[PDB]
């Protein structure tokens, strides 16, 4: 149910555990108060996730690198 | 403060070039998994 | 939460033909008669003995080539099974991670560096003389061979732990924790987390120090969640770690490490394989010729100098960094 991921701030990556099937509108303040316009989570050099997507369907598992950066204007940059 | 660079890797048959944007001020020791996953 | 791994077969690097290479003894100083000018002024003498010398030296060259091939096999295997403490970042992915099994010759062996491994092959000559005098220029060559081609040059050493039951390092703080983290990761990475166990006790555990055992499922427990961590034996108190392992104490092999020099060293053991590791502050001076088991180890700049009466026992040590072990744990927590 819970996943512990390497989350980025501006380095000083943190060691935090997160739920698996929750929207991100609530982790965004959770991460803004844990380690620290809207941000989003993504793999390093990977397209930001949908802010209402689920962490288990987009494929995030223990040991990953989840970053904090602003949201793009729509294209995924394939 | 991300940066936009291009990377090259030629091991199988010729190589592959594709850009990216990787966050700065962090040890490459952790990005290398990603960039390896991408172009390979 | 985590993926699944299947027990794919281990691959086989070409092993050693651990036989008994044998070498023929040299000729036997053939007696040479005086030249004798009378029968030497016409225009079994040296020519023939020189011919025989040349023949034996050729034979020697052949044997040298063969033993070098054997040394190549040996170094190939030893490099295959104990790679350098940077390649192990890439290993947790591919099908070679739990490639070590209790039937295999390399089991619970922990690399620490590079020095001269003595070439397990035989190299025995069948000398049968009662101090007969052998030709000088052949015996010289064979003697000069049997000493430099008998020990492999710098090769991946082995700090086996299957028959030690106690390790106690001595010297500077983080130089120690280096080799420790180094071989402890090298150990956990190759063997099934369902086969061997590890334990920790340290005061500032979560400071970029021993914290990194967070994502470790080798330190796990059976049937317990602990919220986020697998088992998080990672603690600071000694007897508390014992109690956290008191049921687990009883074969899943156990590796208990202790970053504390004080706090009652040698308090769980002294069992039948469960190994303790303890970093110490200072040394004994007149130890009763320490047993090869439960030995003493001093950490130099690049040496791991054993304690015997200083027999460096490693000439270039394998040292790890903290963040490297962190990224190791992170990668490996996935499968």
């Amino acid at each position: 149910p819970i996943v512990r991921v390497a989350v980025l701030a501006g380095g000083r990556l943190t060691e935090m555990a997160l739920p698996s099937e929750l929207p991100l509108r609530e982790i965004l303040p959770a991460v803004q108060r844990i380690v620290q316009v809207r941000l989003s989570l993504a793999p390093i050099g990977g397209a930001p996730f949908s802010l209402d997507a689920t962490l288990d369907t987009v494929g995030v598992v223990d040991g990953d690198l989840l970053a904090l950066q602003a949201v793009p204007s729509g294209p995924p940059a394939p | 403060p991300i940066v936009r660079v291009a990377v090259l890797a030629a091991g199988d048959d010729g190589g592959r070039l594709t850009e990216m944007a990787l966050p700065s001020e962090l040890p490459l020791r952790e990005i290398l998994p990603a960039v390896q996953r991408i172009v390979q | 939460s985590r993926l699944i791994f299947e027990h794919q077969r281990r691959l086989t690097p070409p092993t050693t033909r651990k036989g008994t290479i044998t070498i023929e003894p040299p000729p036997q100083l053939p007696r040479v008669v005086p030249p004798s000018l009378l029968r030497r002024v016409l225009p079994m003498r040296t020519e023939e003995v020189d011919a025989e010398r040349a023949d034996y030296l050729r034979y020697l060259s052949v044997v040298r080539d063969n033993v070098r091939a054997h040394a190549a096999e040996q170094r190939a295997a030893l490099e295959w099974s104990h790679p350098e403490p940077e390649v192990l970042a890439t290993i947790p992915g591919t099908r070679r991670q739990w490639e070590r099994d209790p039937r295999d010759r390399d089991f619970l062996v922990l690399r620490a560096g590079r020095h001269d491994v003595p070439l397990d092959a035989a190299l025995k000559v069948k000398d049968t003389a009662d101090e007969i005098d052998l030709e000088p220029v052949a015996h010289s060559a064979l003697r000069g061979l049997l000493d430099v081609q008998r020990t492999v040059r710098d090769a991946p050493t082995g700090l086996d732990v299957a028959k030690l039951a106690r390790i106690t390092v001595i010297g500077e703080a983080d130089e120690a924790r280096a080799a420790i983290r180094a071989w402890i990761a090298q150990a956990v990475t190759w063997h099934d987390p369902t086969m061997l166990g590890v334990a920790l006790a340290a005061p500032d555990l979560e400071s970029g120090d021993w914290s990194w055992l967070k994502w470790l499922p080798h330190v796990d427990v059976p049937n317990e969640a602990d919220g986020v961590g697998p088992a998080r034996y990672l603690t600071t108190s000694t007897a508390e770690l014992r109690e956290r392992l008191a049921p687990a104490l009883a074969l899943k092999h156990l590796l208990v490490v202790l970053d504390d020099p004080d706090a009652d060293p040698d308090d769980i053991a002294r069992l039948t394989g469960v190994t303790v590791i303890h970093r110490t502050t200072e040394l004994p001076n007149r130890e009763q010729y320490p047993d090869p088991e439960r030995p003493i180890l001093r950490v130099a700049d690049g040496r791991i100098e054993r304690w015997q009466v200083w027999q460096p026992c490693v000439d270039v040590a394998d040292a790890m960094s903290a963040a490297e072990a962190a990224h190791i744990a992170r990668r490996l927590s996935r499968w």
